[PDB]
């Protein structure tokens, strides 16, 4: 099934696989770091925890939750080393989107773009794949809510309940018959099953600073990062 | 562009797919040549025609000039590169220095640009070989080699190809200083020559002449039997 | 350069050495020798001589047929030892 | 770094360049090709790779494509790579076109193909070209001109060719036949049919199985010729019919 | 075990240079000698065929006006350094308006020597001989394909060359003369030589600043044997 | 628009002996109406046994002999030794052929010990051009020297002309007595002359002053 | 970076490509797909069905036409089909810009194929395992055109792609005869669509573009639920 | 065979053992640290001598980058003093563009590209040099941060590179990271340097110090060891 | 041995091992030793050749008027390097008219082979340049290594058997800081004569000398130069 140096490259085996980006979804697994989203109707709620070595830890580097633009914001998973690196050429990708068209990103456009780098880079091998997992929300008009997640297989696909990373397979298997049915959506609701779904794996129950919750709801289009007061008060609000 | 080693320095004391080259060289069809004071000639065999087609198209021998004959072995291609990079160089010269090309000086190109082409990475050397056969100007002979390491030198008769070893053993005869006394003596050591080497005879033998200021010619299918005719028959006139 | 002259005296007290053969005419002509194939290198002299019906052999009878049997053999194989280690 | 590409340029232990011998290979697999004598007139012949009857066929000529207007050329090989060589020879022929407005002997265009045939043999140890295509056309010159490219960088021209191992049987009857002029288009015609019902394998030599095509030359016209299945049908069905002639020996 | 053609080794050093370095012993027999009258020297032309001309072959080439060059092993690539150097003599003469100095041609040469790499090809096995007289009087040079330099008194080449210079060493003198040294060479040169001698087996090399060029002439190496 | 061609000012001298040479040069710098420095000795040491003239704009001038100078320990670390005279006055050509397309405007004198420690005295022009000559006068001063420097020390001129090698002390109050007659007109010849005396031991620099008035 | 472009993909003994043949193989394990050309126009049908509730039809697609007159289908993965897809609408400017007017079908094949043949002896990786169905109509007779990894393309009719490639169009052989409309054609892409199915008869689970001689249509998995409900 | 060759080639494992190597590497070297408090940051450096082995003061592995921001780094020394180079004319792109001092947290994103890059081609190899970042301005305030061969940007209150690394900055937690005065924490941290990173192993050392924040108002160089001693003024009877 | 491939591919232990064979060749060099006092610097070298009246290859060179450089590794990179020293020497000499403080050239030295170790196919440069230099501050001695790893010392040493050189500095050359040039000249072949065998000389032509200060311009000493430098002294004890 390999041809000399074929299991260190990229290229199709007798069935077509992958040798090297297989190992990137199994890099996703280092550091032990779990996202999940979930879309509501008027709102979209990303949520993800982390973990503290010691109390020399940082506060301000905590954040792994990353912001594209003043509305829109994303989410990585994975190697860190791959994630910076995407993420400022998210950042070259949005200043020149604005810079040259002059008008509002869909963020679908965005995630055509790291489809198709995250590819390139998985066409030669003698470059790294890149591994990374994109996750993004999105804010548009007359689309109602917008949440798309461009995955390292260079395709991009993302919905209401939709979610990468090493546990989310149990969590989103809860999410499909939890979901829908026919649950409706407020704020509350949506970060509710947010932390459900972290307390399918977990249920530890911890204090609102391990955690990193970001949400994007339509009043005020801009996103903002959460402070933990705010989450500390949807805390002792989902406890009956 | 493209980086990688054509051949490493080994140290038997030399190259491994450039001195191994040489058999591409060695496989190939039997060629030999003669200088003279009067008429130049060579020889060529193993033509493998169909001899149901126009073969013309695939002779062994060109011109840059009138005066300079070209005369290759091995595979084609290579020597059709040889011949329109010399074409270049020919032209150059004929541009440059409006008078013919000298001997040394075209065999300095064919020879340090294959080397040049040995030298530079990408760039795989020609698995073929020539010598030429000519006249210098004034009046004077000419005949050289080529090797695929670049490098020239000057005999007194042309034996290579396949069997050199053979048809050097039967220039016994040619070492003689009287031939060639006449363009008949020399076509009829061609013709010895040719009898001998190698496999033959009567139809892939392929060769051409040329005296002095006039331009080489090519025998058809008629005298080449009047001339294996005598030379047969010289063996009758022997006993 | 030099124990291939012990390697062609392996081969002194054989045969009877024509007055006039020399080891440093052939021990410089032979590099990367090792002892097997110049030890037959000698010995191939005696293979054509039976065959050519020469007596004894002269040096110029063999190194014909060593230039050639060294060439011949190293055409094809050129044995790199330093290849086999490295 | 160095271990990874195959050494496809550089030689071999055999003495020659070991990827030539299977790209002879590519060219010897399913290649079905052929060449007539030309005697006031040149055809062509080869083998129709699709057994699909429910495909369009609207392209016309389907392996034969033509370079020039009283000069055309049969292929043989891998379709697209062919196609790149193509339009990169018709192109040469048209840049030569755009430099004396006159057309181009196929001499000096069959070397420039083989000058670049070379290219991905002589450096970078790039795959050489799996495609060998023949010659035809007619020139001020020598009239009818039909080549042969190798993929050794020969042009093996002759005025009946061989290609492929199925037509190596040919040969025989190439020149158990030979003849010149004497040798009739309508003979050459015969010739190849019996060439496809010796080599072929297909039962009563279907017509739509193979490909057939013509040239002639015409003041000022030389028209390439594609011609209607009507007169390849009667055709083989008369060249065999010849055949039920042609054992009365008995 | 080819990695990078580049590798060096554990010892060590350069794989294919080193390589090369032992593929000179393969060479012709040269032996130049350095003497207050002029600098001598002398190559055999290892006849390979009694249909051989003289003329066509010769492991001595001229740089400069009374700078020579010898060549050792494969040749093409080293005839290429010869007119190379040549058209740094000339641009030494542009601005310099005088002759090259013979001291100077390791930096025209053995600077250049081996600048082969895989990007932006390969190194030689060819070693050189520098004869020459400048300002200071006569000087035997000689280099390595590698590029180090080193000044010798007498240097030899190819196959003879550890031979040839162990032999020399008893022979060799501070007042060893012109005509000494050719003739004390050739009883070396007729030892090293397989062929009867003759005028097509060795040519002579030589550089003077009162006898030139000069170079030797044929016709007179026949005396030279006669003198034998 | 902007001209990169101007004259900063300057006058070049050179007188060569027979074993000895004599160089000379002003030390005014003077553009238009103002006096910018005094002193601005032009005369520049190559090597210990040579010093070079110079003339015309300025920074060409520096920028000139900082390369000369340059190229000097290139040659040193070849060769192991420092360039003849006639070497450096031909490699000042070439560099000077260099720039043809758009050179410099400047003019230059090279003199010093050459092999047998004779003086040097070379025209030099933009273009890289030059020969050797015994005297030459540089600057807008040359109207009336070089007829004088033909008549002394060329030996033209004269009715029934002997000639006799000059003395080293000779040539010196020559150029004193010369440079003052010279200064009634040309304004860019005066205040302080800088001297340089070429001897074969070394070489020696001294300076005579004119009324700054 | 390194820029090898090596060629290293390289003949079989027997004379083929074996990465072209795992190419094949990518292709051969596709999703199912079929197209049908016939008299007014060219349906697409294929087959997209997401890996659990989670994903909708009604974002991303399987099915981007390259034109407004022209559509295309393909098989294996979508990354690549968006690449060639992306190269194919550049490459359509190239052809406006001299033309200034639409383009053939086939015109499309000979330049994309010409590419992709280009990057099998181009370095780094090859046409990978996406096949592309190429449709289109012009000159008042569309086409459907399809090529391969290694260039080769044909024309046809009909033909299945994907899995059970063979078997579906043995049943499309027996079923197409003569010439077919848009209605039957849409039909006996249910049909074929039924084959693997899976997911035929749902408009949530197919996609179906059509062809027409007025230009190319995408009409929403609405009127794939309006034309059969009610399928056949 | 060999899945840890190449940089752009991943292995089973799904990262590359050419980090993983370039990560032991600098545990190899000595103690190099970091610790910021309210008034700036501290660092220090141990020397190890291996003879004399040369004077004092010659190649310290402590670097500058601009008067607000310097370098204590770690690993092999020429490519520390390769990418320190970097780093160092870094800033006076920001300073030709802008004219004020370049923000430490995206002066980090800088290196991260050279390092994360370094390990995408095949071609290069990653560099096997880690270090601290810290600084501190009136206008700014102190941050820490810390980088690996891995390219990762992030920062503790404090930090330890080298043979004792977790056993060196367990204890430092009794430093606080804000209330204390890095002014009397020179020596605090000194006698922690001093105890840890056993020296019976190999007897010869010798001990850098360096400092920047609001004493010296935002300028970044060497708080003197010859004036005030106070490296061993203290830890001599910190062990005993 | 397929991890000690590249330079590109690290050993198992974190480490390149074409570094440590281009450290062999600089060991394979002749033993010379550099050294500075307070006040002046001087460094001695060793001349070797192949055979009898092969002469003497020479290892110190000029480069800079206060900078004297010892030499080992390939001569052909070294004159590489030497060329390219003497376009670091014109740098300063051209812009500001005034020499270079050698401590930010020699890491620009170590920036330059730099980029040699990255890339694949590029090889480190063997390099035995022990580089005495003068700024205003007084002398520097650096050494050299294809890792590019320099330590400013009083002296040091690079060649066979060149740390029992060091062995016998130590106690010796905390003293040798202030005695003045002529003693601290011969005080190097009280190090070289050493590292030299004991079955030979230490003849006048295998030796190489200079002299380097503040105040002093550095020039090759040789030959008759040694002549007081040999004299004065006694052989070793048997």
């Amino acid at each position: 099934s390999s041809a000399g140096f074929d299991r260190h490259i990229t290229i199709f085996s007798p069935e077509g696989r992958l040798y090297q980006v297989e190992y990137a979804f199994k890099a996703i697994n280092q550091g032990g770091l779990t996202s999940v989203a979930v879309r509501g109707k008027d709102c979209a709620v990303i949520v993800t925890q982390k973990k503290v070595p010691d109390k020399l830890l940082d506060s301000s580097t905590v954040t792994h939750l990353f912001k594209i633009t003043e509305n829109i914001g994303c989410v990585m998973t994975g190697m860190t080393a791959d994630s910076r690196s995407q993420v400022q050429r998210a950042r070259y990708e949005a200043a020149n989107w604005k810079y040259k068209y002059g008008y509002e990103i869909p963020v679908d456009m965005l995630c055509k773009r790291i489809a198709d780098i995250s590819q390139v880079y998985t066409q030669n091998a003698e470059m790294r794949p890149l591994g990374c997992c994109m996750i993004l929300i999105g804010i548009d008009e007359e689309q109602g809510p917008q949440v798309y997640k461009c995955d390292p297989a260079g395709y991009y696909c993302g919905f209401k309940a939709t979610a990468a990373g090493v546990k989310q397979t149990e969590s989103t298997s809860f999410l499909e018959k939890k979901v829908k049915k026919k649950f409706d959506w407020t704020f509350e609701q949506t970060v509710e099953t947010a932390i459900t779904c972290l307390s399918t794996v977990l249920s530890i129950d911890f204090k609102p600073s391990e955690i990193e919750v970001g949400v994007v709801t339509v009043e005020n289009p801009k996103f903002r990062i959460l402070t933990e007061a705010e989450i500390d008060a949807h805390l002792v609000a989902l406890a009956e | 562009s493209y980086d990688r080693a054509i051949t490493v320095f080994s140290p038997d004391g030399h190259l491994f797919q450039v001195e191994y080259a040489q058999e591409a060289v060695k496989k190939g069809s039997t060629a030999v040549g003669v200088r003279g004071r009067d008429i130049v000639v060579l020889g060529v065999e193993k033509k493998s025609v169909a001899k149901l087609q126009d073969e013309r198209t695939v002779r062994k021998i060109c011109a840059l000039d009138d005066n300079v004959c070209m005369a290759f072995a091995g595979l084609t291609a290579d020597a059709r590169i040889v011949i329109n990079r010399a074409r270049v160089e020919c032209q150059s010269h004929r541009l440059t220095v409006e008078d013919p090309v000298t001997v040394e000086y075209i065999t300095r190109y064919i020879a340090s640009l294959k080397q040049r082409y040995t030298q530079s990475n990408g760039r795989r050397p020609f698995g073929i070989s020539a010598l030429i056969v000519g006249f210098d100007f004034d009046g004077t002979p000419r005949l050289y080699q080529t090797d695929p390491s670049g490098t020239y030198h000057a005999w007194k008769a042309n034996a290579i190809g396949r069997g050199a070893k053979s048809v050097r053993e039967f220039l016994e005869k040619n070492y003689t200083d009287e031939a060639i006394e006449t363009d008949d003596l020399t076509i009829k050591l061609v013709i010895k020559a040719l009898l001998e080497v190698v496999q033959s005879g009567g139809k892939n033998i392929e060769l051409a002449v040329m005296r002095r200021d006039q331009s080489l010619k090519i025998l058809n299918p008629e005298e080449i039997e009047k001339y294996v005719a005598e030379i047969e028959k010289e063996k009758e006139e022997n006993e | 350069l030099e124990g291939r002259t012990h390697i062609f005296k392996i081969h002194a007290r054989s045969m009877s050495v024509e007055r006039d053969i020399r080891f440093e005419l052939l021990a410089r002509l032979c590099p990367n020798s090792t002892g097997a194939e110049i030890r037959s290198v000698c010995t191939e002299a005696g293979m054509f001589a039976i065959r050519a019906r020469r007596k004894i052999a002269t040096e110029k009878d063999f190194l014909e047929a060593v230039n050639k049997v060294i060439k011949s053999y190293a055409k094809f194989s050129a044995t790199p030892r330093y290849m086999t280690y490295n | 770094s160095r271990r990874y590409d195959s050494r496809t340029t550089i030689f071999s232990p055999e003495g020659r360049l070991y990827q030539v011998e299977y790209a002879m290979e590519a060219i010897g697999h399913a290649g079905t090709c052929l060449g007539i004598l030309a005697n006031d007139g040149v055809l062509l012949a080869a083998e129709r790779r699709n057994i699909h009857k429910l495909l369009d066929e609207v392209f016309f000529s389907e392996k034969i494509y033509k370079l020039n207007e009283d000069m055309a050329c049969s292929v043989a090989g891998i379709t697209s790579d062919a196609n790149v060589l193509t339009n990169e020879l018709r192109l040469i022929a048209q840049r030569y076109l755009l430099q004396y407005q006159e057309p181009i002997p196929c001499e000096q265009l069959v070397t420039a193909l083989c000058d670049i045939k070379q290219a991905y043999t002589q450096f970078g140890g790039k795959r050489p070209f799996g495609v060998s295509l023949l010659y035809i056309g007619w020139d001020k010159h020598y009239g009818f001109q039909l080549y042969q490219s190798d993929p050794s960088g020969n042009y093996g021209g002759w005025k009946a060719t061989c290609i492929g191992n199925n037509s190596a049987a040919a040969v025989s009857m190439l020149k158990q036949d030979y003849k010149e002029g004497e040798m009739t288009l309508k003979s050459a015609l015969a010739l190849a049919i019996k060439v496809l019902n010796k080599t072929m394998d297909v039962s009563k030599l279907s017509a739509e199985k193979v490909e057939i095509a013509t040239l002639t030359r015409e003041n000022g016209k030389t028209v390439i010729r594609v011609l209607k299945q009507k007169e390849v049908e009667q055709l083989i069905k008369k060249h065999e019919e010849e055949e039920a002639k042609a054992e009365r020996e008995k | 075990y080819d990695r990078g053609v580049n590798t060096f080794s554990p010892e060590g050093r350069l794989f294919q240079v080193e390589y090369a370095i032992e593929a000179i012993k393969l060479g012709s027999t040269a032996i130049g000698i350095q003497t207050s009258e002029g600098v001598c020297l002398a190559v055999e032309k290892r006849i390979t065929s009694p249909l051989m001309e003289p003329s066509s072959i010769e492991k001595i080439v001229e740089i400069d006006a009374h700078i020579g060059c010898a060549m050792s092993g494969l040749i093409a690539d080293a005839k290429t350094l010869i007119d190379k150097a040549r058209v740094e003599t000339q641009n030494h003469w542009f601005t310099y308006n005088e002759t090259m100095t013979v001291e100077s041609v390791t930096q025209a040469v053995s600077n250049l020597a081996l600048q082969f790499g895989e990007e932006d090809s390969r190194p030689f096995g060819v070693a050189l001989l520098f004869g020459g007289v400048d300002e200071k009087g006569p000087q035997l040079f000689h280099m390595d394909p590698s590029g180090t330099f080193v000044q010798c008194d007498a240097r030899a080449i190819g196959s003879a060359s550890e031979g040839a210079q162990s032999s020399l060493q008893e022979v060799y003198h501070k007042s060893m003369t012109l005509k000494e040294a050719i003739k004390s060479s050739l009883i070396i040169l007729k030892q090293v030589m397989e062929e009867k001698l003759n005028a097509t087996n060795i040519e002579l090399a030589t550089v003077q600043p009162g006898q030139n060029f000069h170079m030797f002439t044929k016709e007179e190496l026949e005396e030279v044997i006669k003198d034998i | 628009r902007f001209s990169p061609y101007v004259f900063n000012g300057g006058t070049i001298l050179a007188i060569a002996g027979e074993d000895f040479a004599i160089v000379a040069s002003d030390t005014r710098l003077s553009e238009g109406f103002s006096i910018h420095t005094r002193d601005s000795p032009k005369c520049y040491k190559l090597t210990d046994k040579t010093v070079i003239g110079c003339s015309g704009f300025h920074g060409d001038c520096l920028t000139l002999t900082k390369i000369i100078e340059a190229r000097l320990k290139m040659y040193k670390h070849s060769n192991n030794k420092a360039m003849t005279t006639g070497a450096i006055a031909a490699m000042l050509s070439t560099i000077l052929y260099s720039r043809r397309f758009f050179p410099y405007y400047v003019y230059n004198i090279i003199g010093g010990l050459d092999e047998e420690g004779k003086g040097a005295v070379y025209s030099f022009d933009p273009v890289g051009s030059y020969q050797r000559d015994s005297f030459k006068a540089g600057g807008s001063a040359s109207a009336m020297l070089q007829p004088l420097l033909d008549n002394q020390v060329g030996f033209k001129n004269m009715q029934n002309v002997e000639h006799v090698p000059l003395s080293l002390d000779r040539a010196m109050r020559l150029v004193k007595d010369v440079f003052i007659s010279a200064a009634e007109r040309d304004v860019y010849t005066g205040d302080a002359l800088r001297i340089c005396i070429v001897t074969k031991e070394g070489i020696r620099e001294e300076t005579v002053s004119l009324r700054k008035d | 970076e390194r820029g090898y472009s090596f060629s290293l993909t390289t003949f079989s003994p027997s004379g083929k490509l074996v990465q072209i043949e795992y190419a094949l193989a990518a292709v051969a394990g596709g999703a199912p797909s079929v197209g049908i050309k016939a008299a007014n126009g060219v349906v697409l049908a294929t087959e997209k069905k997401q890996k659990s509730i989670l994903y909708d039809e009604r974002s991303v697609h399987k099915v981007e036409p390259i034109t407004k007159h022209i559509g295309l289908v393909y098989s294996g993965m979508g990354p690549d089909y968006r690449v060639l897809v992306h190269r194919a609408r550049k490459l359509a400017q190239q052809y406006y810009l001299v033309y200034q007017e639409p383009i053939p079908t086939a015109q499309l094949v000979q330049r994309v194929a010409s590419v992709m043949q280009e990057y099998t002896q181009s370095g780094g990786v090859r046409p990978f395992g996406v096949s592309l169905l190429i449709c289109g109509w012009n000159e008042g007779r569309p086409y459907l055109f399809q090529s391969d990894p290694s260039g080769a393309y044909f024309a046809w009719k009909a033909t299945a792609m994907g899995k059970n490639y063979v078997n579906g169009k043995t049943f499309l052989e027996k079923r197409y005869n003569e010439d077919l409309e848009l209605e039957d054609a849409i039909h006996t892409a249910i049909l074929t669509l039924k084959e693997s199915f899976e997911g035929q008869m749902t408009e949530d689970n197919i996609e179906v573009g059509i062809c027409n001689e007025a230009g190319f249509r995408r009409l929403t998995p609405t009127e794939v639920k309006d034309y059969l409900a009610a399928i056949a | 065979t060999g899945y840890d060759l190449s940089a752009s080639t991943f292995s089973p494992d799904g990262r590359v053992f050419q980090v993983e190597y370039a990560m032991k590497a600098v545990e190899n070297s000595s103690t190099a640290i970091g610790i910021r408090c309210k008034d700036g940051v501290v660092f220090g450096v141990e020397k190890l001598v291996l003879s004399k082995l040369y004077e004092e003061g010659s190649n310290k592995r402590l670097f500058n980058v601009d008067r607000h921001v310097g370098m204590a780094v770690a690993g092999l020394l020429a490519d520390a003093r390769s990418l320190a180079d970097i780093a160092r004319e870094e800033a006076s792109n920001f300073r030709s563009n802008f004219g004020y001092n370049i923000p430490l947290k995206h002066l980090a994103d800088r290196v991260a590209m050279y390092v994360h890059a370094y390990t995408l081609y095949s071609a290069v190899r990653p560099f096997g040099c880690s270090f601290m970042l810290g600084s501190y301005s009136v206008n700014d305030g102190a941050q820490l941060y810390m980088i690996d061969p891995s390219g990762v940007s992030y920062g503790y209150w404090g930090c330890a590179i080298g043979k004792a690394r977790q056993a060196a900055k367990t204890e430092i937690e009794k430093l606080q990271m804000k209330e204390m005065t890095c002014r009397d924490i020179v020596k605090e941290v000194a006698k922690i340097i001093y105890i840890v990173h056993d020296e019976v192993k190999d007897k010869a050392f010798e001990l850098e110090l360096s400092w920047v924040g609001e004493l010296t108002n935002g300028r970044h160089e060497i708080v003197p060891k010859d004036i005030r001693e106070e490296a061993e003024k203290y830890a001599k009877e910190s062990l005993k | 041995n397929q991890y000690d491939n590249d330079v590109t591919v690290w050993s198992p232990q974190g480490r390149i091992h074409q570094i440590e064979y281009a450290m062999e060749a600089v060991k394979q060099g002749s033993a010379t030793v550099g050294l500075k006092s307070k006040t002046h610097a001087v460094l001695v070298a060793l001349k070797r050749a192949q055979s009898e009246l092969a002469a003497h290859q020479k290892k110190i060179l000029h480069v800079d008027n206060h900078i004297g450089i010892s030499i080992a590794g390939l001569t052909a990179d070294a004159r590489l390097l030497c060329n390219f020293m003497r376009q670091e020497c014109l740098d300063s000499r051209f812009v500001f008219d005034r020499p270079l403080p050698v401590s930010r050239l020699v890491s620009l030295i170590g920036s330059k082979t730099q980029i040699p170790t990255q890339r694949y196919g590029r090889r480190p440069y063997g390099v035995g340049l022990l580089i005495a230099g003068y700024d205003d501050m007084g002398p520097h001695i650096f050494q050299t290594c294809p890792s590019a790893n320099y330590f400013d010392c009083r002296a040091m040493s690079i060649g066979a058997r060149s740390q029992s050189a060091r062995t016998y500095l130590e106690r010796h050359m905390s003293e040798f800081m202030e005695c003045n040039l002529n003693e601290l000249v011969k005080h190097g072949l009280r190090a070289l004569r050493e590292t030299l065998p004991a079955e030979q000389d230490l003849t006048t032509k295998n030796v190489s000398i200079g002299i380097v200060g503040k105040d002093l311009e550095f020039t090759i000493y040789d030959d008759d130069d040694v002549s007081p430098f040999l004299e004065g002294l006694e052989e070793r004890p048997q």
